[PDB]
């Protein structure tokens, strides 16, 4: 429930012995955590919101002008210098001009022309320090078993439903049980501070746009830039970049500015994230989360029920979800009370021997009025099989076809394994991280290469870097010397970041 | 029992506009299809128009050459009708209507399926108003 | 201006500055002056009250406005009451007072 | 200002879409291939300038496919 | 207890000049911020002032246009305010402050923008007259 | 040269940069520099400020 | 045996040793603070240095406050505070190698 159709979700099973399993939350996706005998829970992150951010060094990107003037002076007597000058609200150019016995001052030197224009801000950007602490995090988790269909993405007063919680996790309070009534609870240990690189992303707004900047690139772009605080009648201490000091012929001086910049700036933002503002926070939706889950006491609600034995009628029908799991929707006809469905696919009806595996949780109803409604899924085997659901001579049967033979199921996990370590780096290695020695050893040396590389490389994007990934391969491929596989290594790396955006 | 409330209808002359407002209470306003439907004195009922919970989708009936704006505000569990360039056909009292059918199947509300089983159970007493 | 009570009663005064960042009232401080005496301060940083004020004052604040609130009002509370806070980072600024009686 | 330095080389990497995710091969691409279009002459120039350079045929094709990629950008 | 004084207030003419002056004793006055508030005969009370500990930083409202100058001395206790060009809208009662929130910042130095204050610790005031 | 009435300001460790309003007027000579601060002095971190 | 809370959470100097400041909820005179930095709470292993001393509360009050700073492992840890069921913690991450 809640991670049937999300279509980017991965399957954790298995722990030590029940002791706890380490998992990563994303955005995209969420994580279905199986136990042996433990209900089956989902676990997803749903907003990253930001709290009282400190605004630093707001940019202009639309300049207005306003009542030029100028000076000039004698091809000897000297500078010029408007009266205009010493103020710090105008923008001053002094230049040399073609001067002598027509104008006025009889000699036929150069003089010099100084123009100033008065410049107003209409529009500005301003961009805000994000700490890695008052960093809250929001993450939903629900369980299998008992909820029909319907109770999928129905958000609504949860506090009372039992079955699905809310937890929030802050760098003030890292550690969290949600208590699930009647299963148990599960505690959740998580780092909040190693999230997303807080660090050195800043909050960028321009006109309730709201976007994640990458410092030293919100340093290094050149525009008038303001300060902090702004208290009364600004100052822009640039007063270049953004008036044209445009000469005319014979002395002639004119000022223009620059139009409105926004155009630069949205497509300067290339491969920025998006985000959200909700009054003085801000909701990012793109995040990466590390919990480690200590499932210990979870509990199964169905077990010392009776079965049910009356009828079972499949009315919305089975289904197929994209990795390859089966939904079914059953409806109880008897008023059996609490009760226990006998669900289990199987092959050769004659002597039904279970096969494959129900990653559903303890199948119960809990309704005892009189039709009720349940939802389980389960995992077939490849070949054709029958779910079977119901007791004796009155079992319903249905017929299913998995497509792809375990070597299939082998080559998409190590593709969800590629696209998993592009996207989270060294993080990557804690996904199902029961931890044990060879695991640890990976993530060292992942590190250290991938700080390398991260030192080296990374200052591309996709196209520079298949640029230079195709060229190393080139030069690996016909050096014939021993390093050949080392620069042969690099374009897989480059290669890889590539093809999986 | 949610109660609907209708607010805004007034007497204005023709070519005027005017801003219908209806409150909402007793549901999760957030994750419905609200529906303005009008009826004439003394004729029938004539659907207007439908919004879906994010306001991305906003369906209007053909009579309305774009003069209508529909919008909502889910926090203040507010929905808006702006009417433009009234005439004499648009003297009527229009209702401010709740889509509970598709509550059941969508719960999100958001995704505008063509031909989804609907249903506008909850009415207002809706507010008359005469382009005059 | 001012503001009219009767003993036991609760009065409520407000503070509004137009258009400051807002977040001034945060740091907004509420000071009383009895007639002829020498100003006191009841409230600063917004909400918190000194040690040795009594409890019977109290303060709020919005992203709008601060309030004051005098409750079991008494004849000693008849004062001027004043709120002052930052006009801009280096900067005072009292209010216009409010005479309560 | 000119300048504006492209964001495009801190690109924020995480499972979710970029701003503009759409738009950044066919920019480069497309930036190449229209400035080629219209100067045709610069390649025969840049074959020029490339075979003076380099001794084997792979480093006058690679020193080629440089000069025609820094043209275009004026780097 | 602190006792704060205020000195040097009398009558003077329109254009004249005038040092006002305040003794404090009791806590440490080389650590706080001290302020120059006033309030004209029958009006409300209008700040004027800052200064901090060492007197580095000094802070005046906008109506003193460089008229006014405060100055201290850590080492005796006192404050100043030197005044000149007195004009008839500044005859008042002039309240010497001082400043004990600040003292968070127990150096009284740094003047952070929007720091939290309140003043509640105010001399008698002494009244200066423009006539 | 003769000098004048001093002034400064300071902005924490993890805020924007110091800025006197007298820094918009062309008689001030002013430097902008970093400083040392954290749990001694108000603000809460130990950047420079 | 008492609460603890977290007034301002962490600071992080600039040589990375963390000054933590503590307040105390319970009455139980002058006592010991149990402070540690750990991984795996499951079992709580002593990793890292405390640099303060044996931290004490000297006041006996409702509410008293105390400062430690300890000096974290390199990779990430937590700052665990007290004895059993009530013991605050605090996620912490030093960036530096050996
Ligand atoms: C998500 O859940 C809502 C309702 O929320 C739930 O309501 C109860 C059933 C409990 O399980 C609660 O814990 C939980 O909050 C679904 O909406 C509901 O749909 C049914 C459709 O059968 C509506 O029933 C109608 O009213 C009565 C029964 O009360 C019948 O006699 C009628 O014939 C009719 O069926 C029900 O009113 C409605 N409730 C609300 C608040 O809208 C929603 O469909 C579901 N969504 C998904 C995707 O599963």
């Amino acid at each position: 429930i809640r991670c049937i159709g999300v279509s980017n979700r991965d399957f954790v099973e298995g722990m030590s012995g029940g002791t706890w399993v380490d998992v990563v939350l994303e955005h995209g996706g969420c994580v279905t955590v199986m136990a042996q005998d433990k209900p089956t829970v989902d676990i997803e992150l749903v907003t990253t919101t930001v709290s009282n951010m400190a605004e630093v060094r707001s940019y202009c990107y639309e300049a207005s002008i306003s009542d030029m003037a100028s000076d000039s002076r004698c091809p000897t007597q000297g500078e010029a210098y408007l009266d205009k000058q010493s103020d710090t609200q105008y923008v001053c150019k002094r230049t040399l001009v073609d001067r002598g016995w027509g104008n006025g001052c009889g000699l036929f030197g150069k003089g010099s022309l100084v123009t100033c224009a008065k410049f107003a801000c209409s529009k500005k950007m301003t961009g805000k320090s994000i700490q890695p602490e008052n960093l809250e995090y929001r993450i939903m988790l629900s369980v299998h078993g008992s909820q029909h269909s319907g109770m999928i993405v129905n958000d609504t007063g949860h506090e009372t439903d039992e079955n699905r919680a809310k937890v929030e996790i802050t760098p003030n309070s890292p550690r969290a049980e949600a208590t699930l009534g009647g299963f148990g609870s599960l505690g959740l240990d998580c780092e909040p501070r190693t999230g997303l690189d807080f660090s050195d992303l800043y909050y960028l707004t321009m006109n309730n746009k709201h976007w994640l900047v990458h410092k030293e690139w919100f340093h290094d772009i050149p525009l008038p830039w303001h300060a902090g605080a702004d208290t009364g009648t600004p100052h822009w201490n640039n007063k270049e970049a953004l008036v044209e000091f445009k000469d005319a012929h014979a002395k002639r001086q004119t000022v223009v500015v620059l139009g409105s910049q926004e155009g630069a700036v949205h497509t300067a933002l290339a491969g920025a994230l998006e985000a959200e503002m909700d009054g003085a926070k801000g909701r990012l939706s793109s995040g990466h989360l590390k919990c480690r889950l200590k499932m210990d006491k979870l509990r199964l609600k169905g077990v010392s029920y009776s079965l049910c034995t009356a009828a079972f009628t499949f009315t919305k029908i089975p289904a197929e979800t994209l990795h390859g799991t089966v939904t079914v929707e059953v409806q109880y006809a008897g008023t059996d009370g609490p009760c226990k469905v006998p669900a289990q696919m199987a092959v050769d009806m004659q002597t039904l021997t279970p096969v494959g595996r129900l990653i559903t949780a303890n199948p119960v109803i809990t309704e005892s009025t009189e039709n009720s409604k349940m939802m389980l899924e389960l995992d077939p085997p490849f070949g054709d099989s029958y779910i079977v659901i119901g007791v004796g001579e009155k079992k319903i049967t249905h017929h299913w076809h998995r497509s792809g033979s375990t070597i299939g199921k082998a080559f998409e996990a190590t593709v969800r394994g590629a696209k998993r370590m592009a996207v989270l780096g060294d993080t990557a290695w804690d996904f199902g991280s029961v931890g044990g020695a060879l695991n640890s050893l990976g993530k060292g040396i992942h590190q250290i290469f991938g700080a390398a590389f991260k030192s080296l490389f990374g200052g591309m994007s996709w196209f520079s870097q298949i640029l230079i990934g195709t060229l190393l391969m080139w030069l690996g491929l016909n050096t014939k010397n021993g390093s050949i596989s080392l620069m042969c290594l690099a374009l897989g790396g480059v290669l890889i970041f590539l093809s999986t955006a | 029992e949610v109660q609907l409330v209708e607010s805004g209808g007034g007497l204005v002359r023709p070519g005027g506009s005017l801003r219908l407002s209806c409150a909402a209470s007793g549901f999760s306003y957030s994750n419905h299809w609200m529906h303005w439907v009008r009826q004439a004195p003394g004729k029938g009922l004539v659907w207007v128009s439908r919004i879906n919970s994010d306001g991305s989708t906003r369906n209007y009936a053909d009579f309305v050459k774009g003069r209508f704006t529909i919008s909502r505000d889910n926090a203040e569990n507010t929905l808006y009708l702006e009417m433009n360039s009234l005439t004499a056909d648009d003297t009527a009292v229009y209702y401010c209507v709740r889509d509970g059918v598709r509550f059941y199947y969508d719960s999100t509300g958001y995704y505008p399926d063509s031909f989804f089983k609907y249903g506008m159970d909850v009415w207002g007493q809706g507010t008359t108003v005469t382009v005059s | 201006v001012s503001v009219s009570g009767s003993p036991g009663q609760s009065i409520t005064i407000s503070c509004t500055g137009t258009s400051s960042n807002a977040d001034t009232y945060n740091l907004v401080s509420w000071y009383q002056q009895r007639p002829g005496k020498a100003p006191k301060l009841m409230i600063y940083e917004g909400t918190k009250r000194p040690s040795g004020v009594s409890n019977r004052f109290s303060a709020s604040k919005s992203a709008t406005a601060a309030s004051l609130t005098i409750s079991g009002l008494q004849p000693e509370d008849e004062a001027d009451y004043y709120c002052c806070s930052y006009a801009t980072s280096r900067t005072l600024v009292f209010g216009g007072g409010t005479k309560l009686t | 200002a000119v300048t504006l330095p492209s964001h495009s080389t801190r690109k924020l990497q995480t499972r979710s879409q970029t701003w503009l995710e759409s738009r950044e091969y066919t920019k480069h691409l497309i930036r190449v291939e229209n400035w080629i279009f219209r100067n045709p002459g610069f390649a025969l120039a840049a074959a020029a300038i490339a075979w003076l350079l380099g001794s084997s045929t792979s480093q006058k094709v690679i020193y080629l496919v440089m000069i025609l990629l820094i043209a275009p950008a004026y780097s």
